[PDB]
């Protein structure tokens, strides 16, 4: 499940 | 007591190299975001203040070497305390007891959150000034403050990540460094390491309150869609 959170990191 | 100077540890030299100046993160907020408050503004705000402590960790040393599966959840575990401490540090190194700055460079007056904001809001505002006080007292200096944050992202128990070995040692660098550079540069203060982690376990009160006025907002349907703070309350 995407999230901003896994955006922001990869 | 005298800050920085000789015999530092290296933990915090190489977290002060990472620290940016508040400055240029005011710089960098107020770029990405361009009477009664503006509430979603201040929603952006608080968004873009995590982004900017997702860069710190992003490049911090042993956070960097792990896996995205261990850094969410060691974020997961820590933003609230660290968006709590970074706003107390903010005011501790302002100075002025009728007003809190903004990461913005916005000042707000404490009479205006006594006519603006409801009786969540506002205890919370006033009891982060008494913690404020207090760090002020106990002298809390740069080399502190950045401990405390690698401190607190790594405060989660190991058990909870593929890495164990890595951050397990991290932890105990951390407050080995805390311990010795208390001990070293403020000898007088015979127990401030005990009274910063006193002052951490208050950062993890507010930040439990502040977390119940985020979820206040929310039952409401007051926070704005796809708020980066409300992504984290759920996860
Ligand atoms: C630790 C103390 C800080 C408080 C943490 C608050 C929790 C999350 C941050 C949310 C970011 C947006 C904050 C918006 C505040 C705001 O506009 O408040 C207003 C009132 O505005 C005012 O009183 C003057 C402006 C006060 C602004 C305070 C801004 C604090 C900014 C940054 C702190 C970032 C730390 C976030 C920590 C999050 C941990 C979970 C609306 O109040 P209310 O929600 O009680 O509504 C009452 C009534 O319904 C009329 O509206």
């Amino acid at each position: 499940r995407p999230t901003i959170l896994y955006a922001l990191l990869s | 007591g005298s800050s920085g100077g000789p015999n530092v540890p290296e933990l915090i030299l190489q977290l002060l190299q990472l620290e940016p100046e508040e400055d240029q993160v005011r710089a960098r907020i107020v770029g990405c975001l361009q009477q009664p408050a503006p509430f979603s503004l201040l929603c952006r705000m608080a968004d873009q203040t995590f982004i900017s402590i997702v860069d710190w960790a992003r490049r911090c040393m042993v956070f960097k070497e792990l896996e995205v599966a261990d850094q969410m959840t060691l974020l997961q575990n820590s933003w609230s305390e660290l968006l709590v401490l970074d706003h107390i540090y903010r005011q501790v190194q302002y100075g002025k007891e009728d007003s809190i700055l903004l990461v913005t460079g916005q000042e707000v007056e404490l009479s205006t959150v006594a006519v603006q904001a409801g009786s969540l809001l506002h205890s919370l505002v006033l009891r982060a000034q008494e913690l404020v006080l207090q760090l002020h007292a106990l002298q809390l200096d740069r080399q502190e403050f950045v401990c405390l944050k690698f401190l607190i992202l790594f405060s989660l128990d190991v058990k909870f990540l593929n890495n164990h070995s890595l951050v397990k040692d991290a932890q105990e660098k951390a407050n080995a460094a805390l311990l010795d550079y208390t001990l070293s540069h403020y000898p007088h203060s015979g127990d401030k390491f005990q009274q910063l982690l006193l002052s951490l376990v208050e950062v993890r009160a507010l930040s439990m309150q502040a977390k119940e006025y985020l979820y206040h907002k929310h039952l409401g349907n007051e926070m704005p869609r796809n708020n980066l703070l409300i992504e984290m309350l759920q996860a």
